[PDB]
């Protein structure tokens, strides 16, 4: 996944340079001295970037060349299981129900209706996580 | 013709609106020729390109010209950087602030109206000098600990007030008095929320912010003069509330004989209406009238 | 105060002339007169932030005060100026008057809140609903002054209670009950929200019906 | 009470007094008193329509006489299941019953005109004896509270 | 729904005693009259005072207030009647103000909580705003103990 | 119904003859337009109650017409 | 349905199923018939998922 | 768009009041940028992106039906400040301070809006 990884660091760059470039330029330049919010947003916005670029690097490193990643590469080299996809949920409605509520208590200020969402919301997650972990029941 | 490539535009009143409507045609033109040449291919294209009914081979598959594609890259560079060029020697012009004024003038702006207030006016002849600060009614707004820097958010130390001011009202349009052929210089302070401060026919405005100082905003900006008389409408641009569209007012530019001839009446203790009416002006505003009260028809 | 005069108008003509004019006489179908209004109204409806309005609604909702102590004092003789009307009360010191507004008398406060202001509200006071988008507010948030002023001026659907139907004993024994009444813990436990059986029956079906079936599918088997 | 004791815009509830039911101090007359306090159609609501809004004042037939001015008496009972109406809007004139939301119009003689109350509330006439004090000026001409089959 | 042209805060009058007027140009602002009143009726002779602001909407000319009847009795005027440009007009000293005044002399019996018609004229208006008796920030006057009953 | 409608046709009560539907859905809007009768002064509601009944009424008149032509069943 | 995704030798994409019961001639199984009761759904649930292991 | 566009029509209010036409097009730019143009952006792409690139489904099953209810029930929140008595959010999709604040904006609509 050579070519996955060289695009963030193609982004990278050019986030680097523009935060360097634009907090140099506004330190000198723009009214009032350096730009803070303005400029805490484009440091930070290549350290997103770079957390999944050096991951990618290291992932990359590790592998060598996926059915994916090879330029004349068979069907047949990829036989096999992929994984697992989960074939149907209600889970994600509840959990979205869940988020929603406590969204509504925060809007109307309503200190009951928080909790109840924030326990709806771990309740809910908590059904996600262990759907398909959950044993047979013992009796 | 100037009129009918300015898409609508202004002529302006100002040195630099003039300026300003100069670079727009340019750039208009410059967008046209690059728009018709864009829609002149697609078209050509679109009616000589078209499927023939006895054409059975398919096309030739090319998709990758080298020369071609970079050739239609460095074209569009040189374009923009003549623009950006252009663009910043004119900003520069609009922005430039002569360190010696002769009319200063107060712009606070609320909800929902305006008032005028002048700072300062000392013509350049010398045949005119007035001093409208007011220190006495600036610093009761003092309120200090503080939430910030040891100040409430009530604090409004920032407003700046004048003896001679011109209070908006809601069944009275505000009408700022300029003379003619005379540097103006504007100091934008809001009080709650942000406004906007256009004048149509000077071809350029700005936000009016609280605090600008402590938003790191520069509430001032200055006109070279203004080259001919008469009323012009001025309107609320950036979004403040209810009545964001009811807030509109006038500028009305006068000779300076009869700019210095109005300041005596307001210093006589004269409104704005009475104090037009002195030096044969009209009273109220032409250009724009008071909105009506009935939140409307069915009311 | 020549000086206060002066600052009053100075904030009314940068914030209330919009819907109240520069000579306090009232915008119409945007804002009614000030005159008459007094010290009081101008003073409550500052200092619990209701104004400057910004839109028009069923009711202006209350938020965060836009002036300081000295800006609603400045505010409130201005209009005091024009038309008179009533006075917030004060203390020795001159400011204005908070804990000597406490009644000492509650029972007396409790029997009248109940027949004058239970009816909006709550007996806790913790609001209700009017007619059509109207709403009175909590009083859980309210200084005895704002409720005294609130009681003399009339805020926009709540009938006036002049010094003369309620003698200021009465208001002060009141605010006593109103005041008391926030603060005083909950000896049951959780008051869920003060408001009777409406909380009680939803906390029922989300707590003890929960417990007891999800007890019950632990206890019991599936299929 | 007098007049003047109550602003515009103003209510506050009333209750039928006589001077032989005394101040209460003795055992007879508290017990007197209790039973005004105890009625069920005894509260009467006394609000005062402001003078500028005077002019949108409707008048229920054999009621036109029945306020002192711009002072206005109605029962506090409910016509529709005997709940005290008593969240009186000053602005809006409108009577809100806080059991089952029935919005009386104070302006056209508290005529319903939201919820299930279906009749207007009873009017009380009013006037003031030679001290100035505020006393009835008669009976109700309809039956007070909530509606039987041998009604009107 | 509640937000539209027909509001429930732009439609609310003011919370006062007084009554809104409007005489062609000048608006009449908290019009009352202030009468103690110790029986049911103030008898005719007593002397009483109207009080109300008079605002002038129009900002370009100035006004003055002349002759004010009413079937109540003889109004007096004393003082600078005119009203500034873009001013007020007060007349009388209401309750809580730390001189134009308005003396009314009494013909027939008065009362707190009936109307009362007034004319007010400038110069461009003859309207009637059938002025109420108001009690200001005047306690309330004691009542006699009933006895046992 | 049938059983690839309904697969468990045999285990219950699993049809509801239209004609029930059809005419609860004229009773339905009767019910929505009759309440215009009442004390409200307002007709903001009333525009709303007129809405849904004429709702009912065309979902009532599809479902009659598409029975009636045989597209569906 | 195991929620496990194959990909076989010729790009076919498929999942794998669990019989509830007997099988025909080839991996597809006989289908059963209703009767009324609960039917799994979940793989976790019949055991799949084994045991985390004895202890503390 | 069609309430604002027929107002704009005629000088003068004729059918909407000014808070009305100001929560018409914060409401309307709101919904129109965030309630249809950014979903659709990933409606096109669970269509076709796991075709185009020979992939049988998307990484997360499961977090990919949660994101479409989670923005199903967060845009609801939104335009249900219209049914407030206040309105709506009145001050712009841009939501610009201190407008956007208590003092200025103390309706639940503003709040639903931000939620
Ligand atoms: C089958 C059912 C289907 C329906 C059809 C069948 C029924 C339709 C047929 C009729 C029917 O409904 O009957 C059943 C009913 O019967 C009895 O009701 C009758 C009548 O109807 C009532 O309206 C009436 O109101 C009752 O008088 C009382 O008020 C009178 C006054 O009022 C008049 O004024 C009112 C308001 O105004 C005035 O207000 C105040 C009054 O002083 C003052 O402020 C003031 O004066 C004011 O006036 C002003 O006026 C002018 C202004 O302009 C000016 O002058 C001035 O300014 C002034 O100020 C109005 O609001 C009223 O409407 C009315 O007009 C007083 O005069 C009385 O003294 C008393 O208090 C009266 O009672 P009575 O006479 O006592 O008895 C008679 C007898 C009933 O006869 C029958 O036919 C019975 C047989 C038929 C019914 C079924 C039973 C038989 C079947 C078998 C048993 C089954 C096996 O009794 C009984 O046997 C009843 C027994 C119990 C029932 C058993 C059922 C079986 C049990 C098991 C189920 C009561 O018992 C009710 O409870 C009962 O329901
Ligand atoms: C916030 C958003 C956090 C979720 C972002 C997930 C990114 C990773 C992608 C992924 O693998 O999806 C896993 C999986 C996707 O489903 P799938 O399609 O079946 O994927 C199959 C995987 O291959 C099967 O893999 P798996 O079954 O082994 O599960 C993998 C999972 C392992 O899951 C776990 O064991 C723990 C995760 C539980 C979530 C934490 C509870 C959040 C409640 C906060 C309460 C405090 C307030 O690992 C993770 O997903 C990394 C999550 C690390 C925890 C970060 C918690 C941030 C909360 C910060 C508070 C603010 O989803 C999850 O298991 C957890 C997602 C949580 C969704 C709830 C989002 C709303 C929460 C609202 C919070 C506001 C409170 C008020
Ligand atoms: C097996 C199951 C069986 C057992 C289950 C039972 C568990 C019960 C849980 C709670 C038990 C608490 C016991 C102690 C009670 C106590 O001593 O309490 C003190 C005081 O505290 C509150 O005073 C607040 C301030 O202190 C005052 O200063 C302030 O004035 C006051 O404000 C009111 O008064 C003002 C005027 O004065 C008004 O202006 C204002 O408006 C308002 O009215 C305030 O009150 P208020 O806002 O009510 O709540 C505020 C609450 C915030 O909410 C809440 O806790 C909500 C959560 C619980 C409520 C009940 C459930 C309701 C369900 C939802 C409604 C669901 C709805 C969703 C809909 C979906 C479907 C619909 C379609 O913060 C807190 O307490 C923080 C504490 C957090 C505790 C968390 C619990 C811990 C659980 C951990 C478990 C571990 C076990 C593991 C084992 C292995 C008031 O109660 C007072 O009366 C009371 O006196
Ligand atoms: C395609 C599907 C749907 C299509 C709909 C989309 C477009 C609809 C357009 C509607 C117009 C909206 C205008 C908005 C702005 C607005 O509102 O400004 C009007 C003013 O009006 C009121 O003043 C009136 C006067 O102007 C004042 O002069 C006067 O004083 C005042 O009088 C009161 O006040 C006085 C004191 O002053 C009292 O004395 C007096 O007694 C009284 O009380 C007046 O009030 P009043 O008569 O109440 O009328 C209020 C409004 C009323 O608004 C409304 O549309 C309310 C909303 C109605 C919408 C219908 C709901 C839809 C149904 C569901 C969604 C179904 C779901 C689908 C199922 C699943 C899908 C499967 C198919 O009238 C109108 O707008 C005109 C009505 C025309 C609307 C037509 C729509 C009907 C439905 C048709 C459906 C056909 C479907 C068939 C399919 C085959 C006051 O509010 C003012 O402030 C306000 O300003
Ligand atoms: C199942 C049923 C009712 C069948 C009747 C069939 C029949 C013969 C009908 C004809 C008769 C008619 C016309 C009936 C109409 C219905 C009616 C008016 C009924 C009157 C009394 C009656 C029979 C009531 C039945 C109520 C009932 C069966 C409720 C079921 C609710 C269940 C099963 C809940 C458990 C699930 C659960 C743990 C959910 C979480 C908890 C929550 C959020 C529950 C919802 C909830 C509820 C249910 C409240 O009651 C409530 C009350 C006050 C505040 C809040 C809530 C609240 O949130
Ligand atoms: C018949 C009738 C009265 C209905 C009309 C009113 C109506 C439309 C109801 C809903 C009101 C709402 C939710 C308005 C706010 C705007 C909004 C977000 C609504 C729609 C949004 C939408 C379509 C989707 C978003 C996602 C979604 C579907 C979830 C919403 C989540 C929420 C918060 C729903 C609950 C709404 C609701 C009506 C429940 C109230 C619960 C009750 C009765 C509790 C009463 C109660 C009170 C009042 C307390 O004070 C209290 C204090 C301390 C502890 C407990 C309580 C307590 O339980
Ligand atoms: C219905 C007619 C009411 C009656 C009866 C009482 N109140 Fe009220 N109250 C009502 C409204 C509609 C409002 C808000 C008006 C507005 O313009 O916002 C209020 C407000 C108050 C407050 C302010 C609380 C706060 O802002 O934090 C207080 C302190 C208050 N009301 C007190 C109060 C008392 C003491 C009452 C009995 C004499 C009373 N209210 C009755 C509506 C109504
Ligand atoms: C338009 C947005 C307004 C601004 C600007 C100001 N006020 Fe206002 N006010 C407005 C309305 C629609 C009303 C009546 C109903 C209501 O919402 O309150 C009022 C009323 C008052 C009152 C009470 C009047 C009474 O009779 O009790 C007072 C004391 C008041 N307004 C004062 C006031 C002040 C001090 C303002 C500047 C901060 C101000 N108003 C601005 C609408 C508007
Ligand atoms: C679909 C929603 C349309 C809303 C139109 C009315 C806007 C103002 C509502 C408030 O008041
Ligand atoms: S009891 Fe008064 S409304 Fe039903
Ligand atoms: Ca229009
Ligand atoms: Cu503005
Ligand atoms: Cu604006």
């Amino acid at each position: 996944m050579h070519i996955e990884a060289r695009l963030f660091e193609i982004l990278t760059a050019f986030f680097a340079l523009a935060a360097v470039v634009y907090a140099v330029l506004t330190a000198m330049f723009a009214t009032g001295g350096v730009e803070w919010a303005g400029t805490t947003a484009l440091v930070l916005t290549t350290g997103l970037t770079l957390i999944t670029g050096t991951f990618f690097r290291f992932v990359a490193r590790r592998l060598d060349t996926r059915p994916e990643d090879y330029e004349d590469a068979e069907i047949s080299d990829g036989a096999g299981e992929l994984g697992f996809f989960a074939p149907h949920s209600w889970w994600p409605i509840l959990i979205s129900l869940s988020f929603s509520t406590a969204a509504v208590g925060a809007a109307l200020w309503l200190p009951w209706l928080i909790a109840a969402g924030v326990a709806f919301v771990i309740t809910s997650v908590c059904g996600l996580v262990f759907e398909y972990y959950w044993g047979p029941e013992k009796h | 013709w100037s009129d009918a490539l300015a898409l609508g535009w202004p002529t302006g009143i100002t040195p630099e609106a003039k300026l300003n409507r100069e670079l727009w045609i340019g750039s208009v033109i410059a967008s046209f020729a690059v728009g018709a040449i864009v829609w002149g291919l697609i078209f050509w294209t679109s009616a000589f390109h078209r499927k023939k009914a006895t054409d059975t081979e398919l096309p030739r598959q090319f998709g990758y010209n080298m020369p071609l594609e970079l050739t239609l890259t460095v074209i569009p560079f040189l374009i923009i950087s003549v623009l950006f060029y252009f663009t910043v020697v004119v900003q520069e012009r609009m922005m430039h602030k002569d360190p010696n004024p002769e009319v200063v003038i107060d712009v606070t702006a609320f909800q929902w109206n305006w008032k005028f207030g002048y700072q300062k006016i000392a013509f350049a002849d010398g045949s005119f000098d007035y001093d409208g600060a007011d220190p006495e009614r600036k610093e009761a707004m003092t309120s200090r600990v503080g939430p910030i820097r040891g100040m409430t958010p009530e604090d409004r130390t920032y407003l700046n007030f004048d003896k001679i001011e011109t209070l908006g009202t809601s069944s009275e349009i505000p009408v700022l008095v300029l003379p003619a052929g005379k540097r103006i210089e504007f100091v934008l302070n809001s009080a709650d929320v942000i406004h906007g401060f256009w004048v149509p026919e000077f071809l350029f405005k700005r936000d009016v912010l609280p605090e600008p100082k402590a938003n790191n905003s520069d509430n001032v900006f200055q006109v070279s003069e203004i080259q001919q008389t008469g009323a012009f409408v001025g309107r609320c641009t950036e979004m403040c509330g209810t009545f964001h569209a009811m807030m509109n007012f006038e500028v009305r530019v006068v000779e300076p004989n009869d700019f210095k001839a109005y300041i005596d009446q307001r210093n006589a203790g004269k409104t704005n209406a009475e104090a037009l009416a002195a030096i044969n002006q009209p009273p109220l505003a032409i250009t724009t009238e008071p909105f009506e009260s009935r939140r409307g028809e069915l009311v | 105060q020549s000086a206060l005069l002066r600052t009053g108008k100075q904030l009314f003509e940068t914030s209330c002339v919009s819907c109240h004019g520069a000579n306090l006489q009232g915008v119409p179908d945007r804002g009614p007169s000030l005159i008459g209004t007094g010290e009081a109204a101008v003073y409550f409806q500052v200092s619990t932030g209701r104004m400057p309005a910004m839109r028009g609604e069923a009711q202006a909702p209350s938020k965060p005060p836009h002036f300081d102590e000295s800006q609603i004092d400045a505010l409130g003789a201005y209009v005091q100026a024009n038309g008179g009307g009533p006075t917030v009360p004060r203390d020795d010191h001159g400011a204005v008057a908070q804990e000597s507004l406490i009644g000492g008398d509650v029972a007396r406060g409790g029997d009248l809140f109940r027949l004058n202001c239970a009816s909006c509200h709550n007996f806790t006071g913790k609001g209700g609903a009017l007619s059509s988008g109207k709403y009175a507010p909590d009083l859980g948030d309210a200084n005895p002054a704002q409720i005294y002023t609130a009681m003399l001026t009339g805020p926009q659907n709540m009938p006036k209670f002049s010094d003369r139907q309620l003698t200021p004993d009465e208001k002060r024994d009141i605010v006593a009950y109103v005041r008391e009444s926030a603060e005083t813990p909950s000896y049951g436990g959780y008051g869920l929200g003060g408001f009777g059986p409406a909380p009680e029956g939803m906390a029922m079906w989300i707590i003890g019906m929960v417990a007891a079936i999800g007890v019950a599918m632990w206890i019991g088997s599936r299929a | 009470m007098r007049p003047e004791d109550i602003d515009a815009g103003g209510m506050e509830t009333v209750f039928p007094w006589r001077e032989s039911d005394g101040d209460g101090t003795t055992v007879e007359s508290e017990h007197k008193l209790t039973e005004i306090a105890m009625g069920v159609r005894n509260p009467v609501m006394l609000i005062r329509i402001k003078p500028a809004d005077m002019h949108r004042v409707i008048k229920r037939k054999g009621q036109e006489s029945f306020n002192f001015g711009e002072l206005f008496a109605y029962t506090k009972v409910c016509s529709h299941l005997g709940c005290p109406s008593s969240l009186y809007e000053q602005q809006t004139y409108r009577i809100l019953c806080p059991c089952h939301q029935s919005q009386f119009d104070a302006l056209e003689f508290a005529k319903p005109i939201f919820g299930p109350a279906a009749r207007a509330l009873a009017q009380l006439p009013i006037t003031i004896d030679e001290d100035g004090y505020l006393v009835a000026n008669g009976d109700f001409v309809e039956p007070v509270g909530p509606a039987f089959w041998e009604r009107k | 729904c509640s937000a539209g042209q027909i509001s429930q805060t732009t439609t609310q009058e003011p919370a006062v005693n007084g009554v809104n007027a409007q005489a062609g140009q000048v608006s009449l602002r908290n019009v009352h009259l202030r009468a103690p009143q110790q029986t049911d009726y103030v008898e005719p002779g007593t002397t009483v005072e109207l009080l109300f602001v008079a605002a002038n909407d129009s900002t370009e000319g100035s006004n003055k207030l002349k002759s004010i009847t009413s079937d109540v009795g003889e109004v007096t005027l004393t003082g600078d009647s005119t009203v500034p440009a873009d001013g007020v007009l007060i007349v009388g000293e209401p309750d809580g103000q730390i001189a134009v005044t308005a003396e009314v002399e009494l013909t027939k019996p008065i009362t707190n909580g009936l109307l009362y018609d007034f004319t007010f004229t400038f110069e461009d208006g003859e309207t009637t705003v059938a002025v109420p008796i108001s009690a200001g920030e005047q306690p309330r006057r004691p009542v006699p103990p009933a006895g046992p009953g | 119904v049938d059983v690839e409608d309904v697969p468990s046709a045999e285990w219950g009560w699993s049809h509801m003859p239209i004609g029930v539907m059809h005419i609860g859905g004229l009773l339905s809007a009767a019910f929505l337009l009759v309440m215009m009768r009442g004390n409200h002064v307002g007709h903001v509601e009333d525009w709303f109650l007129i809405g849904f009944a004429a709702v009912i009424v065309a979902l009532v008149g599809r479902n009659w017409w598409l029975r009636r032509r045989g597209w569906i069943r | 349905e195991t929620g496990i995704i194959k990909r076989l030798p010729h790009g076919a994409y498929v999942e794998l199923h669990q019989p509830l019961g007997p099988v025909d001639e080839h991996g597809h199984p006989i289908p059963l018939e209703y009767a009324g009761a609960p039917l799994p759904k979940r793989m976790n649930k019949l055991g799949s998922g084994g045991a985390p292991g004895t202890g503390s | 768009a069609l309430f604002m566009r027929t107002e704009l029509a005629m000088p003068g209010l004729q059918f909407l009041s000014n808070e009305q036409f100001n929560q018409l097009f914060t409401m309307h730019g709101t919904v129109m940028l965030l309630f249809y143009a950014t979903p659709i952006v990933f409606g096109f792409a669970n269509l076709v992106l796991p075709l185009q690139i020979g992939a049988p489904d998307v990484a997360f099953p499961r977090l990919n039906a949660l994101s479409f209810w989670l923005f199903l029930f967060g845009a609801l929140i939104a335009i249900a400040g219209f049914i407030t008595p206040g309105g709506a959010a009145d001050f712009g999709w841009t939501a610009y301070s201190p407008l956007t604040d208590a003092i200025h904006s103390p309706g639940a609509g503003g709040d639903l809006w931000i939620m």
